[PDB]
RNA sequence: AAAUGUGAAUUUUAGCUAAUCUCAAAAAAUAGGAUAAAAAUAUACAAGGAUUGUAGUCUGAAAUUCGACUGCAUGAAUAAG
């Protein structure tokens, strides 16, 4: 027999279920060791449409942290958790953005608008701001953190009987779950106007419409309860009912063939999906909202696909904008088109976001260096500095710059 | 008192030449917006720009020539004792004279490091002479290190305290993060290494005497 | 030649394909970065912009300084 | 380049015998994202890709002794010595 040397064969608790993975994606919105900024001023209920606030720093009302916690605004990737208190920089682009969604629930009319820009230059931010706006004005808002959850099969979907469209009850569960924390107060002034047959329990009219939510206990019925509550919310004429703000953040990834199979094992397109079937007739004015509102959809680079379709669209829209007679046309050889996404895309109206003014740039490290994260002078030798490092003043660049080094 | 350019540098006490309102003459001075003073700081030279211990630490973290990730742990774990409740020093395990009080260490995450590994690192090293304590045994004498050398062995004692230490999360900040833990368990005295440093310093004191020894005397001086 | 003329067929369905080829994308120095007598008084107007923006809040005191900041802060006993 | 095939590859040759045309695309990195009681409590058997079955492709009279790749299935040791 072989003879050779072998070595011879021969702690604390493990964590539990979810604990890892809510480690990675807990949001941190403070830190002690911060300074308190003096003259930090709180938004208003009319601060984030101001013309004069532009290039100022203001701290979120504790209420509104509440809500935008609620629905996931805030995302692990963002540098909260540097300062004590929660503030944005009221910025150029937010002030035109909300100063539409101001027009639009005051006239009754809807603006579709799609949010575009590089790696980091506040896309899923500006749509904070939206909400932000939304929350403070008595809207109700009705977010989806991650657009990737939709497409990427990893919850559970169903059929629709007689229908090619595919529900997800798993996830329209989850997402009346935190619609209610963060309409708490607007749902609690609404109640229902119409005879919902099929629900999970009895309703009768005129009845609190927090109560229909909270028929939804499990999964199966989720999606039933959810039609019902989107046709109380855009009840025709009735007074009461707010302006809706349908904001999904993520745009590329509705924009292609899902991964879900059918029984067949062909890939299900994204727009099947019910859920995101609500979306995209409401972003291309199929779905009206008799109250109004706006429809926002934020495009994303970190772990995002390339949707020729959407790519396409955006920049034509920009053509026609521009007034430029020529527009940019289809590839007339390639196949990796959709004309599903260029009839969605088709009227929407694009915002493109860049790096921020030199004058802003300065409101946003005066903020930092207050709060002792930044021990530099900050002047306009300083702020040049940062807004070319940052190249051009790109707000997520800027960060990396000056609060995540190693220099201090 | 409303400021307006003919009198704003003579009230704000700036230099117009440094702004380049009123430019030098390059023809005359060679320069245009004023010389840098000299010598210059050491942070201005780009081989030199990140702190002595902060440079000398990150590139203990790097493998593999990967020093970009090494420099965002790094920048992790200044950003993690940024934001950690400052620490309560122990009587017993008193750090390096002059460092400031644990209050001003968590705004200056680098001090932060910076007392750390020098408060932990060892004076001494023990380098042993083959066979001349007796049969066959090497004759152990303590010998002072430089700074470096001092800084060096007390960031590897860290590192391997956490390459030891299970699993905590996911995601980016793992090792970032269970590496700022171990830096603050040095400052408070509550860490592993303060043994590995007695543990070394008890052979200083233990071998003082052979400094002096008949064997390191007496190499070839008995023909 | 003879067969482009043929009328037969004008293939004026078929869109060009230029797949085959591959177009490169070439850079230009800036036009507006040109330093012309017209850009030099456009700088003079940045460059004197700059020390007013700056001489108004040394006056007034609010020039920030994160330096300065944590250093009083760890020394006004705020710090506990 | 186009077309065909899940793939190896095939069909057909535009150009170049070359700082011109072609092989040809760098990868690590950078930035996001998914997965965890990620093997020791057997209803939670990790990572791993050896061994073998089977269906194909390419080169060449010729692939059995005895070639190189591809698809599907199989899923060994291996706790850093
Ligand atoms: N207005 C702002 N005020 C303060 N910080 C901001 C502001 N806008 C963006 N930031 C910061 O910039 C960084 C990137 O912002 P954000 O995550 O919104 O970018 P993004 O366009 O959604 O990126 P991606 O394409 O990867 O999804 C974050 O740290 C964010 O906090
Ligand atoms: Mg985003
Ligand atoms: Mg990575
Ligand atoms: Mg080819
Ligand atoms: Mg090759
Ligand atoms: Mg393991
Ligand atoms: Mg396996
Ligand atoms: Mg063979
Ligand atoms: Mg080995």
């Amino acid at each position: 027999q072989k003879l050779r040397f072998k070595k011879t064969k021969k702690s604390g608790k493990p964590p539990l279920p979810g604990e890892r993975k809510a480690y990675r994606k807990k949001i941190v919105l403070s830190n002690n060791n911060a300074l308190p900024v003096p003259g930090l001023e709180t938004l208003r209920p009319n601060d984030l449409a101001k013309q004069d606030n532009v290039g100022s720093v203001k701290a979120l009302p504790e209420d509104v942290v509440d809500a935008l916690r609620a629905m996931e605004a805030f995302k692990p990737t963002q540098c909260w958790g540097i300062f004590r208190q929660p503030s944005v920089l009221i910025r150029q682009e937010t002030v035109d953005l909300t100063k539409k969604m101001k027009a639009a629930g005051a006239d009754g009319k809807t603006i579709r608008m799609v949010i575009e820009g590089n790696r980091v230059t506040g896309k899923s931010l500006l749509l904070l701001q939206a909400m932000t706006h939304a929350f403070m004005n008595d809207w109700v808002v009705l977010h989806i953190p991650e657009a990737q959850e939709l497409t990427t099969a990893v919850t559970e979907y169903a059929p629709i009987e007689n229908s090619p469209l595919w529900t997800q009850p798993t996830y329209t569960l989850k997402l009346l779950q935190s619609f209610k924390r963060a309409n708490e107060k607007v749902l609690s002034r609404m109640n229902t106007v119409y005879s919902h047959a099929d629900l999970p329990q009895i309703i009768p009219v005129n009845s609190p419409l927090l109560q229909l939510i909270n028929s939804a206990k499990e999964a199966d019925g989720a999606w039933t309860v959810f039609q019902a509550l989107w046709r109380e919310l855009n009840a025709e004429n009735v007074p009461g009912r707010p302006p809706i703000l349908f904001s999904l953040d993520g745009l590329a990834h509705i924009m292609k063939v899902s991964d879900y199979r059918n029984p067949a094992f062909e890939l299900i397109h994204s727009h099947d999906l019910a859920l995101v079937k609500l979306f995209t007739d409401c972003l291309s004015g199929a779905t009206v909202m008799p109250n109004g509102g706006a429809v926002l959809g934020a495009t994303t680079r970190g772990n995002s696909p390339r949707s020729a379709s959407m790519e396409l669209a955006i920049a034509q829209r920009e053509a026609e904008k521009a007034g430029e007679k020529e527009v940019p046309q289809r590839d007339p050889y390639s196949k990796k088109y959709d004309d599903r996404v260029e009839a969605v895309m088709k009227s929407v109206e694009i915002l493109r976001l860049k790096g921020v003014s030199k004058t802003e740039a300065r409101g946003l490290l005066e903020y930092w260096a207050a709060s002792g994260m930044l021990k530099k002078r900050v002047d306009e030798s300083m702020v040049s500095e940062k807004w070319t490092l940052s190249g051009n003043g790109v707000v997520g660049e800027m960060e990396r710059a000056s609060l995540l080094t190693m220099k201090a | 008192v409303e400021v307006t350019p003919e009198n704003a540098a003579a009230l704000s006490q700036l230099s117009e030449i440094a702004y380049g309102v009123k430019a030098a003459d390059v023809a005359i001075e060679g320069h245009k917006y004023g010389l840098p003073t000299l010598p210059l700081p050491s942070e201005l030279h780009h081989k030199y720009r990140y702190s002595e211990v902060v440079n000398h630490a990150t590139k203990l973290l790097m493998k593999d020539g990967k020093l970009s990730k090494a420099q965002r742990d790094m920048a992790m774990i200044l950003n993690y004792l940024r934001s950690s409740p400052p620490p309560k020093l122990n009587p017993s395990r008193p750090l390096i004279p002059g460092h400031p009080p644990a209050s001003h260490l968590p705004l200056n995450p680098v001090e932060y490091l910076t007392v750390a590994i020098d408060s932990v690192a060892p004076l001494i090293k023990m380098r042993g002479y083959k066979g001349l304590a007796g049969g066959g045994r090497s004759l152990e004498v303590p010998q002072p290190i430089p700074a470096r050398q001092r800084r060096s062995t007390a960031f590897k004692w860290i590192l391997d305290v956490v390459n030891k230490k299970p699993s905590k999360g996911s995601g980016r900040t793992m090792f970032a993060h269970r590496v700022a833990e171990e830096i603050v368990a040095v400052v408070e005295g509550r860490s592993s290494v303060w043994d590995k440093r007695m543990l070394i310093h008890k052979l200083g004191t233990a071998n003082r005497a052979n400094l002096n020894s008949p064997a390191l005397q007496l190499k070839g001086k008995r023909f | 030649i003879a067969a482009a003329k043929d009328p037969k067929d004008t293939f004026e369905d078929i869109p060009l394909d230029t797949r085959h080829h591959t177009f490169t994308k070439k850079i230009s120095f800036p036009k507006e970065w040109l330093l012309t007598e017209e850009r030099k008084k456009e700088l003079e107007a940045a460059r004197q912009q700059a020390l007013l923006k700056d001489a108004e809040k040394v006056v007034q005191g609010a020039l920030v300084d994160g330096a300065d900041v944590v250093k009083q802060y760890l020394e006004s006993g705020a710090a506990e």
